[PDB]
């Protein structure tokens, strides 16, 4: 598993969400230019 | 948008950015004065950019209008994605012509099996980045729930739907969102989430228009 179920992350200015199958799922926006 | 090909300038007439000093989010234009999105998609201060190829070359197609209102679903939940849908009221009406023009609600859901039309802006790899600067349109079918829900254990609503291919390699993607999945010529889908993007197994999952067309109209009508 690349996650432990239920956890959350971000991806720069993205949520995530750990599946129940040990895989995350984010949204799909884009974000803010990096420094 | 992973796998897809370009749309062509303003083949896409009703697909708008949202630009919050830069693209963040797609949508789609419902009538002159209204866009549909997701609803993950707020911000307050949005610019909405129409008639857009080229999203960073000034071309001429383009109005750019600044939301008066943005109104999430009030049943949104981020911590579960249910009720992914925002509506943008326009400060001024887009003027309408063949390029910047609106795309119908549906009047019934879709079908698993229906080809539908998804595009964006966003993100044309499933490893790494690579940003395009015209816009990308994928065909792409409607899933079944079941093989969805299967995908996605636990986490896809009835008001969620997948589209897109099993073996990978053909699918929405992180700069997307917001944007619209059409078929049989109606707004059925808004970009919304998936596992990585184009990856085996794991479609994009969409919000599911159909459900709502009422709550749309009425919140329309009291803006
Ligand atoms: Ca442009």
């Amino acid at each position: 598993q690349e996650c432990e179920p239920g956890q959350t992350k971000k991806q720069d200015c993205n949520t995530c969400r750990c599946g129940s199958d040990g895989v995350w799922a984010c949204t799909r926006m884009g974000c803010p230019p990096h420094a | 948008i992973v796998g897809g090909y370009t749309c062509g300038a303003n083949t896409v007439p009703y697909q708008v950015s949202l630009n919050s000093g830069y693209h963040f989010c797609g949508g789609s234009l419902i009538n002159s004065q209204w866009v549909v999105s997701a609803a993950h998609c707020y911000k307050s201060g949005i610019q909405v950019r129409l008639g857009e190829d080229n999203i960073n070359v000034v071309e001429g197609n383009e109005q750019f209008i600044s939301a008066s209102k943005s109104i999430v679903h009030p049943s949104y939940n981020s911590n579960t994605l249910n009720n992914d849908i925002m509506l943008i009221k326009l400060k001024s009406a887009a003027s309408l012509n063949s390029r910047v023009a609106s795309i119908s609600l549906p009047t019934s859901c879709a079908s698993a099996g229906t080809q539908c039309l998804i595009s964006g802006w966003g993100n044309t790899k499933s490893s790494g980045t690579s940003y395009p600067d015209v816009l990308k349109c994928l065909k792409a079918p409607i899933l079944s729930d079941s093989s969805c829900k299967s995908a996605y254990p636990g986490q896809i609503t009835s008001n969620m739907f997948c589209a897109g291919y099993l073996e990978g390699g053909k699918d929405s993607c992180q700069g997307d969102s917001g944007g619209p999945v059409v078929c049989s010529g109606k707004l059925q889908g808004i970009v919304s989430w998936g596992s990585g993007c184009a990856q085996k197994n794991k479609p994009g999952v969409y919000t599911k228009v159909c459900n709502y067309v009422s709550w749309i109209k009425q919140t329309i009508a009291s803006n």
